[PDB]
C-alpha cells in the first residue's frame, strides 16, 4: 500500500537548563534550580569560584 | 488517488517553502526549527461541499 | 577629608598574569573597592572572540573532512579559545590555508593588519596526508559576557548560506581575579590599607587598561544616587 518513504534525522545539542536531573554515584539525585552568573558562586582565597 | 512528494505545497507562504529544494525534500545541512517543513506532500481531496 | 586610592606600579608575572596595588586606601575601604571591583571585572569586561566559522567543503558540524583528525564539531571547539585582538575594526575575518602534513597552529593564520593572534602556538587541527587541505573563514566581534548561537539565531537577518557554521561566542578576557588587602604605612598615618588585585587574563586586555575601564562603570553607574529624581 505503500508508494515511497523518506526518513530525516535532526541533530538537535540540548545544553543544560533549570529542571535537568543530575546526580552522582553515591544515590543523592537532584534537580539543577539556578544558574549562578560566575561571580556569585563563593571563592577561597585564590579567586576560584566553586 | 496517490499521494504525491510534490514541492509545491497548496497555499503556503513562500516563506515556509525556502529550504524545500525542487524535488520537495529539504536540503542536507539546513537549520530547521519548530514549524518547519521537512517533505512537501499534497493528498488528493474532492466533494468540497462548502 | 578622605584619602585618594591612586594606581600605582604594576608587577607582571606573565603574559597573562597581572598585579596591580592602590596605595593609599582608608580604613575600611580594602573591601569595598576589591569586591565592587571583582563583580565588575568577571562580569562586563569587553573583548573579542570568534563567531562563526565558515569551511570549504563541509556542510554541518557533524560532518567530517577527509585527511584531518577530528570532526568539524572539534574544530570549532578548539577555535573557540582563539584569543585574538583587533585594534581598529570591530569584526574582521580571518583566513587560514594549510596543506601537508602536520598539526595547524593559529601561527598559520593569514596576517592581517590589525589582528593580532596572541597565543601563537594554539593547536586547531591536525593534517594526516601529505595532499589534504583545509580552507576557513572565521570572523570574530566585539562584546561583553556570553551570548549562546541560539540567542544570534534571532539577530541572523536571512542567513542565506548553509555552510555558515556558528560557534558560542564568550567574549571575555579575565578568567580570575583574586585581590588582598593589608597593611599599608604611609609616613605619617595610623590607619591605612594597601590593595593588591592579581587579575589572571588570557593575554588579550591590557591589566592597567582594564581596571579603569572598570571605574568608569562604576562611577558611571553611582551617577543615579548622587541625584535623586523621584
Amino acid at each position: 500500500g505503500v508508494l515511497k518513504i523518506v526518513k530525516v534525522y535532526l541533530a538537535v545539542k540540548r545544553r543544560i537548563q533549570p529542571g535537568d536531573k543530575m546526580a552522582g554515584r553515591h544515590g543523592n539525585k537532584g534537580v539543577i534550580s539556578k544558574i549562578n552568573p560566575i561571580e556569585d558562586m563563593p571563592y577561597d582565597e585564590n579567586g576560584t569560584p566553586v | 488517488g496517490p499521494e504525491e512528494i510534490t514541492a509545491d505545497i497548496p497555499n503556503v507562504g513562500e516563506a515556509a517553502l525556502s529550504k524545500l529544494d525542487e524535488s520537495g525534500i529539504v536540503y542536507i545541512g539546513a537549520e530547521v526549527t519548530g514549524g518547519d517543513i521537512l517533505v512537501g506532500k499534497v493528498t488528493p481531496k474532492g466533494e468540497t461541499q462548502l | 577629608e578622605f584619602l585618594k586610592p591612586r594606581l600605582v606600579d604594576i608587577e607582571q608575572v606573565s603574559s597573562t598574569h597581572a598585579k596591580v596595588t592602590l596605595e593609599p586606601l582608608e580604613r575600611g575601604f580594602g573591601h569595598t573597592l576589591g569586591n565592587a571591583l571583582r563583580r565588575i571585572l568577571l562580569s562586563s569586561m569587553p573583548g573579542c572572540a570568534v563567531t562563526e566559522v565558515e569551511i570549504d567543503g563541509v556542510l554541518h558540524e557533524y560532518s567530517t573532512k577527509e585527511g584531518v583528525q577530528e570532526d568539524i564539531l572539534e574544530i570549532l571547539l578548539n577555535l573557540k579559545g582563539l584569543a585574538v585582538r583587533v585594534q581598529g575594526k570591530d569584526e574582521v575575518i580571518l583566513t587560514l590555508n594549510k596543506s601537508g602534513i602536520g598539526p595547524v597552529t593559529a601561527a598559520d593564520i593569514t596576517h592581517d593588519g590589525d589582528v593580532e593572534i596572541v597565543k601563537p602556538q594554539h593547536v586547531i587541527c591536525h593534517l594526516t596526508d601529505e595532499n589534504a587541505s583545509i580552507s576557513m573563514r572565521i570572523k570574530v566581534q566585539r562584546g561583553r559576557g556570553y551570548v549562546p548561537a541560539s540567542t544570534r539565531i534571532h539577530s541572523e537577518e536571512d542567513e542565506r548560506p548553509i555552510g555558515r557554521l556558528l560557534v558560542d561566542a564568550c567574549y571575555s578576557p579575565v578568567e580570575r581575579i583574586a585581590y588582598n588587602v593589608e597593611a599599608a604605612r604611609v609616613e605619617q598615618r595610623t590607619d591605612l590599607d594597601k590593595l593588591v588585585i592579581e587579575m589572571e587574563t588570557n593575554g588579550t586586555i591590557d591589566p592597567e587598561e582594564a581596571i579603569r575601564r572598570a571605574a568608569t562603570i562604576l562611577a558611571e553607574q553611582l551617577e543615579a544616587f548622587v541625584d535623586l529624581r523621584d
